[PDB]
């Protein structure tokens, strides 16, 4: 009991360090325990942010520096 | 010779005997030297069709009756009208197709030279080698020498003609460039002033540029770079020019070690232009600036800088001086002994924009050398107040921005100049160029560094101001990002974090835009909004609530849809 | 029971909507007190501020903070005004003439 004790001050610790009290008691609304499978399901539970940038490759191909020298254009060409 | 100016009589000689056909072109010769008598010339029938005839099938066994393609046909095309006629026989094409087959005749001749070059194991003096060897070596001379001439006529034939643009279209079509690289290989100074120049009349063009970038030509204008010759020196120094408009071309000119001789050529010539032209060329490319600190002497470039005594600069010079002060290795050299100083002392006398350039770029790196500058604030401060234009006010802002110096004392500095006013005006709303403001920003942030300019900042007012700029400028990132950093500067100072925090709207404009789409906006505003967390409980629980929300946004629009 | 079910509630929570990142920060800044019994936090800008942070060069790529007044005003006017560096605009070296008129 302790040490669940313990981890679970922890995890308040947690989510008073990031979630505020309006958005946790929204989210505490927006939570149900199924028995069945016995669990909490969280309503559209696909769609929050860690999901949302694990589906994100955000990871893209940078090109060169905007600021090169590029002096052919003082070649001319024929006709 | 003998020749009368009446011109027959010669040219019916001209197509009886192969012993007398040289008699007849020497005598023709004589004549179309002098330019009088070429309008009689010219108006002649059956003479010059008769040269070109005895031309175009006898040229394969005769070398000397090859002097009349050229040096007759050379002293019509002198003058440009001429010139049609001599397309009219197809001159200039029967002279690629000489000029080739003497190169590749001189090709078989080196390749037999060099066969005959084999048996040097024993030495007979003899059929084995040495004596026999010696005979086919003057032999060569006795050749080379006469159909170098050939090939210098010719090619000068070319070049009058390359004169108009769809002629020298049709050399270029026929691999002209090919043949001028190949004969760069020979030893002959007026020959290779022929080469070179053509080349460089070639090179303003693209096609003809590529077409000598896969025939390696920097490796063959390495070994004529250092060369005796002042013309062939400053011709091929113009063609390194109108080829270093190229990067591979460039990048090829380090390979080869063409800094070294170039950086020799500086010292005192009549090549400095030229040689600090494609200096500065060479130097835009990030990774060759640091070489011009490597044995390269520089030293001597800060000599041309301190002694050139004029009220400008010249832009060569100072361009490359502003190119090679981007490089912290360069700043150690440029700022030795007493290097700086001479700088700052003769911009600070003359107001030259452009040294006052060079002097930003070398205070840009943070070394010892920016702590050299704690002597020049003060006299860059006095420039600063609006009185030198404004392309050397921008460089005194720029240069005193850059004194990012920790125990920099900045009260007295703003106390005398009185320059916190007018830091304060360049911050309306059409008061001056973009620049300029963004560079006050800059200053701005500079001076809240220090704690006791903390106060003077607090009543002054920037920091309303710098709010209406952000909001003015919310669409440039550099603005936003400098604008935030002053911020930044300014919370830990317990005197504008009061004005910061309490008095104006600054963190929530900073709540808007931390989750930006660039990453130096949002790591300064993420850097700024720690310090607001524990200075005041409420904007910590407005950063909590935002960037809950929006990190999440989708899940919490999601009741709506 | 309901004690591991609130648990296991809070974890789900802190899976969905926490991010990693502030999630180990926070860890990293959590200790935990016996004599009080529970867990206390760190500051932040008292921690840091010793490494203060530098400039950042510029928030467009560009080796000094560049406006983007400077930005149009260099594709077109060729005023060194506005570029830090490669001032100068070179021209290629044209062919002179050979050839007479007489």
């Amino acid at each position: 009991i302790r040490q669940l004790s313990r981890e679970l001050r922890l995890q308040m610790l947690i989510i008073d360090n990031f979630i505020p009290q309006d958005y946790q008691e929204m989210i505490e609304n927006y939570v149900h325990w199924n028995e069945d499978i016995g669990e909490w399901q969280l309503k559209c539970v696909a769609y929050t942010g860690n999901n949302m940038r694990k589906q994100t490759p955000v990871p893209d191909k940078k090109e060169r520096d905007p600021f090169e020298v590029d002096l052919s254009h003082v070649y001319l060409a024929y006709t | 010779v003998a020749n009368i100016n009446d011109m027959d009589e010669y040219i019916e000689l001209l197509y009886e005997d192969i012993p007398d056909k040289v008699r007849g072109s020497a005598l023709i010769l004589q004549l179309a030297r002098n330019p009088d008598n070429l309008e009689e010339l010219l108006l002649n029938e059956t003479a010059l069709g008769a040269l070109a005839r005895v031309l175009r099938e006898d040229w394969k066994q005769s070398v000397e009756l090859a002097t009349n393609i050229i040096y007759i046909f050379f002293c019509f095309s002198s003058f440009s009208h001429f010139h049609g006629l001599i397309t009219h026989y197809k001159i200039g094409a029967l002279c690629m197709n000489i000029i080739d087959h003497e190169l590749k005749r001189h090709e078989l001749w080196q390749e037999e030279l060099s066969k005959k070059k084999k048996a040097v194991d024993e030495d007979l003096e003899n059929q084995t080698l040495r004596k026999d060897y010696d005979k086919t070596f003057k032999k060569y001379q006795g050749l080379v020498v006469k159909q170098e001439q050939l090939l210098r006529v010719a090619l000068y034939l070319l070049l009058n003609l390359a004169e108009d643009t769809r002629t020298e279209l049709k050399m270029r079509n026929k691999n002209i460039v090919h043949m001028l690289v190949k004969a760069l290989d020979r030893d002959n100074f007026e020959l290779l002033i022929l080469v070179v120049s053509f080349l460089k009349k070639l090179s303003i063009f693209m096609e003809n540029k590529n077409d000598m970038v896969e025939m390696d030509i920097v490796e063959k204008l390495v070994k004529m770079i250092p060369c005796e010759h002042e013309d062939l020196l400053n011709i091929t120094l113009r063609l390194l020019l109108n080829l270093s408009f190229d990067t591979g071309l460039r990048n090829k000119m380090v390979q080869v070690g063409l800094l070294p001789k170039l950086t020799a050529l500086l010292g005192n010539e009549n090549y400095k232009q030229i040689a600090m032209c494609v200096l500065y060329h060479i130097s835009m490319d990030d990774r060759f600036k640091s070489m011009f600190a490597y044995t390269d002497c520089i030293p001597q470039l800060m000599k041309m800088l301190f002694e050139c005594s004029d009220e400008r600069i010249d832009l060569e010079l100072i361009s490359f001086c502003i190119n090679l002060a981007a490089n912290k290795r360069n700043v150690q050299l440029i700022c030795e002994g007493n290097g700086l100083k001479m700088l700052m002392k003769r911009a600070l006398k003359l107001k030259d924009p452009l040294l006052m350039k060079m002097i930003r770029n070398i205070s840009q790196h943070d070394g010892p050398t920016k702590n050299l500058f704690i002597d020049y604030v003060g006299d860059l401060a006095a420039q600063i107040s609006s009185d030198e234009e404004e392309e050397f006010v921008i460089e005194c802002l720029g240069t005193l921005a850059n004194l990012t110096i920790p125990d920099l004392d900045w009260e007295l500095v703003l106390k005398e100049y009185k320059l916190v006013p007018f830091l304060k005006d360049k911050l309306k709303p059409g008061a001056a160029e973009d620049d300029l403001v963004l560079e006050v920003v800059i200053m701005i942030g500079t001076v809240s560094m220090d704690d006791s300019c903390a106060a003077l900042l607090a009543k002054s007012g920037i920091i309303p101001a710098l709010i209406e700029l952000l909001n003015a400028q919310q669409e440039d990132d550099e603005f936003v990002c400098q604008i935030i950093y002053v911020f930044y500067q300014m919370v830990f100072h317990q005197a504008t974090r009061d004005v910061i925090i309490k008095e104006t709207q600054a963190p929530a404009y900073l709540i808007d835009l931390m989750h930006d789409k660039n990453n130096e906006i949002r790591k300064v505003c993420d850097n700024t909004l720690d310090i607001i967390a524990e200075y005041d409980e409420e904007w910590a629980k407005k950063i909590q609530s935002e960037k809950f929300r929006w990190h999440n946004s989708q899940w919490l629009e999601m009741v709506e849809s | 029971n309901e004690l591991t079910r609130e648990l296991k509630l809070k974890h789900l929570i802190i899976e969905n909507f926490i991010p990693l990142e502030e999630k180990n920060k926070i860890m990293n800044r959590s200790f935990f007190d016996d004599e009080e019994d529970h867990w206390k936090l760190h500051p932040i800008t008292r921690l840091e501020n010793q490494q203060m942070m530098k400039r950042p060069v510029s928030a467009v790529g560009y080796k000094r903070p560049l406006s983007q007044h400077a930005r149009m005003s260099m594709m077109i006017r060729p005023e060194p005004r506005y570029r830090a560096e490669n001032i100068m605009l070179l021209e290629l070296d044209m062919p002179s003439r050979t050839t007479r008129d007489y």
